[PDB]
């Protein structure tokens, strides 16, 4: 019965090139960070069905992918995202006197928030379009007021670095919405996650790489202290 | 005085019992469960066997001598009894030093951590130190080294200061800082999170790091200070130069480490606790 | 002109019921309660699959019952041979996302496809030595949830986007398109004669399909929330349905209503996985709880637990000669179950 | 069969008052968390209000809080929403929604595409 | 709105006639299919360890 033993062993043989390749391939697995990026085309050139791209920074790899193949169903799909490092989350702001965006971005973040399969995922928030907010609030006709009527009592905090050339009703409003994002999340998370704000304009060739890169170290950094008992 | 020896004799037993239980408490746990098998758990697992070797194949010796006051066994197996106890300790220090370590690279390099700790270094640095270890023991105390009824360890001016040195010092020195280094972290990240906020409470902010690093680090100075300073005096000066009370207090302090090993490194994790 | 139409649908909706209901003359649960219960069903893991580096999400058997294939998230489609261990194929996907996978029963193809909107078909024979890509199908505008094989030269594919397809391989031309669903498509069965299949979807709703002609013939309606498995019974007069609520459901055809319902108040948990036994006696679902659960499919009370996985259980197989069964879940692992 | 049915509606003056009652058969009232949609002319479909299992937890857009009120009965199994002082700028379709899986704290029950778990809704106008 | 609602009208009405047979009927198939093939299913009735492939 050599038949037997010539099988056997061209079966070992072929397991263990195979092995051997695997075992090649988990390190560039393991050396890489997956970004889901959602919004609510030109922030993808500042870093098909779905869409890839790479980028390296400060000899790191990372992953994007973008997700505009899809319809608006979203509670099936969505799933399938459930190891990444962080979700990139973009909005649009206005203050000009048809539908209300604000309201439908503020629901599908506390949506994405309270899902159970997605209860260990932190989220980076970018206000795009601050621009608009500037033109509109010249206007004289505040949109924030009529939708938004707490509005009014409403004052600046203290801690307020306003950039050099900005009306103060600008600041205010955009603080304002930042408050209304944070009021979501502080209230259902056990420290397990976190959420990490920024502002743009209507430009991050170079500026969007080096946010996502501080966010990412500071999400995991702080994942490895609360391990030993430090946070 | 009968009471005095059953007082010790208590005390010994309690100390056996709860080393040989914490530490196979520890190895049953690590091996039955499959989600704790990884690589940054190998060391615990290696300070584990070590303190149960020492805990089940030397103290109960030093116990019986201590007691009796005389040792009845012959000349052969004193030697080896003295190079097994060297070797066990030297291999459970420099296993915590390796752990400072790796912690102290996982937290400052967070992005590049996967590819600067691998099963090769892993392998290298256990080795390393299992050389170290055989060497300064066996190869030291046979080979007439460290020489100049009773079964005690001899000591000399080179060796006890080499042996000090090497041991004992500059590892103490290396984590003092790298703990400085992550305390500071710590407390820095600590101070963010409770300004995000300001319409709820925050964390505690001085009962995380202050009291889980000082438990660490005072453990490992109380329990192992005073026995390598009073054996490099008694190296320098001569043996009729320390009293005997001292020396048994000092001993059984240093042997008394390995009780709280386990509840250290392995009570305070999260993931142990959870699985 | 709406209302009456409306109105209309109205009348034709009692109509059914109506119809329905005549025909209820008694239950599954009383003229089959003179038959002795199966007893306790404890099974054993022989064997455990180790090589994978993410979630399997998906897993078929072949047709000797012997080779497996396994879907890896990684990017990795495997082929394993099971009283060995040992691994023969491994093939690398240009997309890390995939969401299903199939064998053909000749044993000469693969199947594969996910969220890039787009089937592609492996060869294995490969002559040369080398496993390389055959066909490349595209044409629809949602994510693929699932493909099985007809024969060499035909596939069936259910979309996100709220339709069915069928595939000719040597043109890569759509022959038919099945329409009438509301919401995605997740999970599709084949008759054993291959001349039917059902279709299930997210609108609390199953349809039956003719593949020659090419329209709905019946429309099954008894759950609550969304369907996510399905499987016929071996004669092909039944199938058996899990759904989000909580709840398996068996109907028959020639009724045209539901039969019986599985459910109990310790479960509060989805179904992910269902299926049957060679001989139509058990039947095994996989829940979110971890564990697995198997029925009794004429007395509607439990069986057994098949309780061995950290995570959530993704997908269940059973074999064609009824002598295992494969179980493959988040963990990154695949085991195998028998009885002694 | 999920089925969901709205009642009461028409043409009120300014300043006026009017109840919208919503029924529901096919599924287990109590265990699902529900809501109220309006769709206005020429627009997209946008989100009033929304109520949980027992009643503890409320919640309202800007624009309506103060003026609309939101219950539940579960004996009855019904919805009711109480308009309170109109203005001109609230006449549209109103809807009635259901979220989409049991004993959760999720929804994504806007969708224009379709969305299976609503009903036809009814028509409100305000004018002199 | 019009041809969805003639489209949904036309299934229905394709649907309505058609015919049906009594529940007990069907339940009595069932029964027979899953009684005349209950010695050759091995996860019901256990094989002894000679003739399993996988031990
Ligand atoms: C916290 C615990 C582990 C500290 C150690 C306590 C025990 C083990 C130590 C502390 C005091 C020590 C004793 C101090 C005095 C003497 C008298 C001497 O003629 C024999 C040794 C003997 C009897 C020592 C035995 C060990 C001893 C009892
Ligand atoms: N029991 C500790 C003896 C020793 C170890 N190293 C030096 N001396």
């Amino acid at each position: 019965t050599e038949d037997q033993r010539n099988e056997e062993k061209a079966q070992r043989e072929a397991n263990k090139k195979i092995e051997k390749q695997l075992q090649k391939d988990k390190q560039v697995y393991r050396a890489t960070h997956r970004l889901l990026l959602l919004g609510a085309s030109t922030i993808v050139k500042q870093m098909s069905g779905i869409f890839e791209t790479k980028f390296q920074v400060d000899k790191v790899n990372f992953h994007m992918f973008d997700v505009g193949g899809q319809r608006d169903e979203r509670r099936k799909w969505i799933q399938c995202f459930n190891d990444v490092t962080a979700i990139i989350f973009v909005v649009a702001s206005s203050s000009y006197n048809q539908t209300n965006r604000l309201q439908e971005a503020l629901n599908l973040f506390k949506s994405i928030w309270n899902n159970r399969w997605l209860r260990t995922i932190s989220v980076i928030l970018f206000l795009n379009k601050q621009d608009l907010l500037a033109e509109k609030v010249l206007a004289g006709k505040s949109k924030i007021e009529d939708y938004f009527p707490e509005f009014a009592r409403y004052t600046t905090p203290e801690d307020a670095t306003p950039e050099p050339g900005e009306d103060p009703r600008v600041t205010r409003a955009k603080y304002f919405i930042r408050d209304e994002f944070l009021r979501i999340s502080t209230a259902s998370g056990d420290g397990r996650h976190y959420c990490y704000p920024h502002f743009t304009c209507a430009e991050n060739i170079r500026a969007a790489a080096a946010r996502i890169f501080n966010d990412c170290r500071d999400i995991i950094q702080r994942m490895h202290l609360r391990q030993y008992e430090l946070l | 005085s009968t009471a005095c020896k059953i007082t010790i004799t208590v005390v010994l037993a309690v100390l056996i019992l709860i080393t040989v239980a914490g530490n196979v408490v520890v190895c049953l746990a690590v091996g039955l469960n499959r989600r704790l098998r990884n690589l940054t758990n190998c060391f615990i697992v290696s300070l584990a066997i070590t303190d149960l070797l020492l805990g089940l194949l030397v103290l109960p010796f030093s116990a019986i001598y201590q007691l009796s006051c005389k040792w009845s066994f012959g000349k052969v197996f004193c030697n080896i009894y003295t190079s097994l106890d060297v070797m066990l300790c030297t291999a459970s220090i420099l296993n915590l030093f390796m752990i400072s370590l790796d912690r102290y690279c996982a937290v400052m390099d967070p992005l590049r951590y996967p590819v600067l700790v691998t099963p090769v270094r892993v392998a290298i640095s256990l080795v390393l130190i299992w050389v170290i270890s055989i060497t300064l023991s066996f190869l030291s105390i046979h080979l007439g080294w460290n020489s100049r009824s009773k079964c005690k360890v001899q000591v000399n001016e080179v060796y006890g200061l080499v042996d000090g040195l090497v041991t004992f010092y500059l590892p103490l020195l290396i984590m003092c800082i790298t703990y400085y280094r992550i305390f500071k972290v710590a407390r820095d990240q600590a101070k963010r999170i409770n300004h995000i906020s300001s319409w709820k409470a925050a964390t505690i902010r001085e009962h995380k790091a202050t009291v889980t690093l000082a438990a660490v680090m005072g453990a490992f100075i109380i329990c192992w200070f005073p026995y390598f300073t009073a054996f490099v005096y008694r190296g320098l000066r001569g043996d009729d130069a320390i009293n005997e009370v001292l020396e048994a207090i000092v001993l059984w302090l240093g042997y008394a480490n390995s009780a709280l090993n386990p509840i250290l490194y392995a009570a305070l994790n999260r993931d142990f606790r959870t699985g | 002109e709406l209302d009456q139409l409306r109105q209309e649908a109205e009348q034709l909706k009692n109509q059914i019921r109506d119809a329905r209901k005549a025909c209820a003359d008694a239950t599954l649960s009383q003229i089959t309660n003179n038959i002795d219960p199966v007893g306790r069903i404890q099974m054993r893991t022989r064997r455990t699959l180790r090589g994978h580096l993410a979630k399997i999400y998906a897993m078929h058997w072949g047709t000797d019952s012997r080779l497996l294939v396994s879907a890896s998230q990684d990017g990795k489609l495997i082929i394993w041979d099971s009283y060995t261990t040992n691994k023969v194929h491994a093939i690398p996907l240009r997309s890390s996302w995939v969401m299903t996978c199939a064998y053909a029963p000749s044993g000469n193809y693969v199947a594969c496809g996910g969220l890039d909107n787009i089937c592609s078909i492996y060869n294995l024979k490969t002559r040369e030595g080398n496993v390389r890509v055959s066909r490349e199908l595209a044409g629809h505008t949602g994510y693929l949830s699932c493909c099985r094989f007809l024969d060499d030269n035909q596939i069936v594919t259910s979309s996100g986007d709220t339709t069915c397809a069928l595939w000719d391989i040597e043109t890569g031309q759509q022959t038919t398109t099945f329409t009438g669903h509301t919401g995605d498509v997740m999970s599709l069965s084949l008759a054993p004669d291959t001349r039917l299949f059902v279709s299930g979807a997210c609108d609390a709703s199953a349809k039956l399909w003719d593949v020659r002609e090419g329209m709905c013939r019946q429309t099954f309606t008894g759950h609550e929330s969304d369907i996510n498995a399905i499987c016929f019974f071996p004669n092909g007069n039944a199938f058996a349905t899990g759904s989000d609520d909580a709840t398996c459901r068996l109907f028959d055809l020639r009724a045209d209503q539901e039969l019986m319902t599985y459910s109990h108040d310790n479960i509060i948990c989805g179904i992910t996985s269902v299926s049957f036994s060679k001989s139509g006696r058990l039947l095994l679902a996989g829940y979110d709880d971890f564990n697995c659960n198997v029925w009794d499919a004429l007395k509607a009370d439990r069986a057994g637990v098949l309780a061995g996985h950290d995570n959530r259980v993704s997908c269940l197989g059973v074999t064609d000669d009824g002598m295992a069964v494969a179980t493959g879940s988040w963990d990154s692992f695949l085991k195998i179950w028998n009885g002694s | 069969q999920v089925q969901l049915q709205e009642s009461g509606g028409g043409l009120v003056q300014p300043g006026g008052s009017l109840r919208l009652s919503c029924a529901a058969s096919g599924f287990t009232f109590s265990n699902y968390k529900m809501n109220w949609v309006r769709q206005a002319p020429g627009k997209g479909l946008e989100w009033v209000s929304d109520i949980s299992q027992s009643g503890a937890s409320i919640s309202y857009t800007g624009s309506v809080k103060g003026r609309f009120t939101i219950s539940r009965d579960n004996a009855k199994n019904t919805l009711y929403l109480q308009m309170n002082s109109l203005k001109p700028e609230d006449t549209a379709v109103y809807y009635c929604a259901r979220c989409p899986a049991p004993f959760t704290r999720d929804c994504f029950d806007v969708t224009s595409t379709t969305y299976a778990y609503r009903g036809q809704g009814t028509q409100v106008t305000v004018s002199s | 709105s019009i041809a969805q609602a003639r489209k949904l009208v036309e299934q229905l009405k394709m649907e309505a006639n058609i015919d049906r047979i009594k529940v007990s009927k069907a339940a009595a198939d069932l029964m027979a299919y899953c009684e005349a093939h209950a010695k050759e299913d091995p996860l019901l009735t256990p094989v002894p360890a000679s003739e399993n492939p996988f031990r």
